[PDB]
């Protein structure tokens, strides 16, 4: 992923204030409810019945913070994706199957729960510097798949 | 398909934005334009600069647009024919394109009002766009 | 949305199916889970050889749906209801699987039925399968 | 890399009973009216207005021929798809911006023509081992992409 040098500044400053302990936990939580199907890959998460049940699950939030973790991880790396990613692609296409175009939800749900936290903060330029971050991770995790 | 819920929950979501459509439809394209560049081969003729008079001008017909889609959310193919016709018919937009706005304005409504979006209500404008899109990019006449 | 040629052409097709019905369905399952394995996730307990009573069985299900689908093309979301609190409420299957078996069906038609798999009846079944999975795949209740 | 030895012979079996003059061109029209939007990267086609017009349109049958060539290509080189369509997936991809997910589509409209033609001997198994062929050629096409 190419950004400028005004761009990283951007992104690296706000993903600095993001809250480690929720943020994730929420995108997690929102796909799970946007995108109701994704919760058959989460059978042992307990109970997923209702919004509610999903976004205060404490296994939706600590899994999200991993999940978190990992897109942390990215931006450290943004110049070798597919090697930082290596590992968790072989698990998410190999072993668990999921559908690439699931990959791209995440991603912009991830999006939108940060226009969320920081409301005009998160202005159109910011956006369009993370659009291309998470759609480098979202592409990375696909790769086993090509 | 929309729920009943998923219908109450649009309208009191959409219905936040009032005097706002202009502001906000208009912030919802420059987001894509900005973000996904490849949109801005349907605007040629445009003045794509941040901040132009014209976008500024169509983020408000589109607004606008989604609040009638609201208003007529029972019977959008009827009240929506005649995008239906600019969109399929005569500008034939590649449904990816109606799934980046559509983020776009999801992206817009989170930034500005944020007590309005929760994960449920965030489900139900999803599902909301995901229909006028199907209906804009469809040809049924 | 289906204009009224996509209808026409759906019924006059899919009527050409008759006693086929449950051979159809049931080859286009067997195409699925033999082309995309990962599908037949969704069927654990299912004895899924090939010719199978079993798939033999479901496939007259399917493609009875179908040709109730068909009778109600204009109101499915109603005659569909309870295919929907299978598919989206309990199942919450991945829409990306109605994609892989309505190619699949698509497929099996244009195997049994060359002279009525016209471009144009090509096009209006592709829309009306995207109907009936869009119906299946949302909760609207 | 991906067709299992049956697989590779199934597909070259069948692909020696195609019509390379035909096929390309049923493809690429049905693709034109299956999903219309595609029909604007090829504007200066001519008449592509109704069914009938698109079909019968001399361009889209010519076109259609090398869209074919391009195929063959990849069936007589199944383990180097990524190299064989490395130049095409620059052109789709860096230049007229198609839509990745439109290969995709082509594939299965192809497969749709196979069936069409060769009906019952378009078996199951045959079916699948050109869902591999035809997935793999979406892939190699938005390398670029990746
Ligand atoms: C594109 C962004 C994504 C990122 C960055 C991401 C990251 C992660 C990470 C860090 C793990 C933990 C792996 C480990 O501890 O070894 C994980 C596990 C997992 N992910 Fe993802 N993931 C992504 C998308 C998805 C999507 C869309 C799904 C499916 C809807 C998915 C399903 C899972 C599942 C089921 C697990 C296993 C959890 C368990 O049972 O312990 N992931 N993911
Ligand atoms: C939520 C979906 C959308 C809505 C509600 C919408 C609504 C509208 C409206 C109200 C107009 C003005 C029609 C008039 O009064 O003349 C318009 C024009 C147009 N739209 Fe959309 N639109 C949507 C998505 C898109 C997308 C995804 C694209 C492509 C990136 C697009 C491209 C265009 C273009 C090129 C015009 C013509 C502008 C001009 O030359 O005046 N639209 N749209
Ligand atoms: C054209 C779209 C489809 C139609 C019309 C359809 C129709 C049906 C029907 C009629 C039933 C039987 C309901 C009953 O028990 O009375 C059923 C069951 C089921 N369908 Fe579908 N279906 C479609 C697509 C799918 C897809 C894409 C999947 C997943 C890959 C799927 C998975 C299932 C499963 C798992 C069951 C229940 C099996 C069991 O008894 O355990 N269906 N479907
Ligand atoms: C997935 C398989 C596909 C294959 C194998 C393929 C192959 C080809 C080939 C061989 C050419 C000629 C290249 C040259 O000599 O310059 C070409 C050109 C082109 N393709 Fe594709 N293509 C594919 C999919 C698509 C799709 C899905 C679209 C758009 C929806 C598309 C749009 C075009 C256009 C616009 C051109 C240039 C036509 C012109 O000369 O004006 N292609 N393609
Ligand atoms: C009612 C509804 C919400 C989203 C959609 C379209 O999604 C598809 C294509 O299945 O329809």
């Amino acid at each position: 992923v190419h950004l400028t040098p005004e761009e990283k500044s951007a992104v690296t400053a706000l993903w600095g204030k993001v809250n480690v302990d929720e943020v994730g936990g929420e995108a997690l939580g929102r796909l799970l409810v946007v995108y109701p199907w994704t919760q058959r890959f989460f059978e042992s998460f307990g109970d997923l019945s209702t919004p509610d049940a999903v976004m205060g699950n404490p296994k939706v939030k600590a899994h999200g913070k991993k999940v978190l973790g990992a897109f942390s991880d990215g931006l450290a790396h943004l110049d070798n994706l597919k090697g930082t990613f290596a590992t968790l692609s072989e698990l998410h296409c190999d072993k668990l199957h999921v559908d690439p175009e699931n990959f791209r939800l995440l991603g912009n749900v991830l999006v939108c729960v940060l226009a969320h936290h920081f409301g005009k903060e998160f202005t159109p330029p910011v956006q369009a510097a993370y659009q291309k971050v998470v759609a480098g991770v979202a592409n990375a995790l696909a790769h086993k798949y090509h | 398909v929309l729920s009943p819920a998923d219908k109450t929950n649009v309208k009191a979501a959409w219905g936040k934005v009032g005097a706002h459509a202009g502001e906000y439809g208009a912030e919802a394209l420059e987001r894509m334009f900005l973000s996904f560049p490849t949109t801005k081969t349907y605007f040629p003729h445009f003045d794509l600069s941040h901040g132009s008079a014209q976008v500024k001008g169509h983020g408000k017909k589109v607004a606008d647009a989604l609040t009638n889609a609201v208003a007529h959310v029972d019977d959008m193919p009827n009240a929506l024919s005649a995008l239906s016709d600019l969109h399929a018919h005569k500008l034939r937009v590649d449904p990816v394109n109606f799934k980046l706005l559509s983020h776009c304005l999801l992206v817009t409504l989170a930034a500005h009002l944020p007590a309005e979006f929760t994960p449920a209500v965030h489900a139900s404008l999803d599902k909301f766009l995901a229909s006028v899109s199907t209906v804009l990019t469809s040809k049924y006449r």
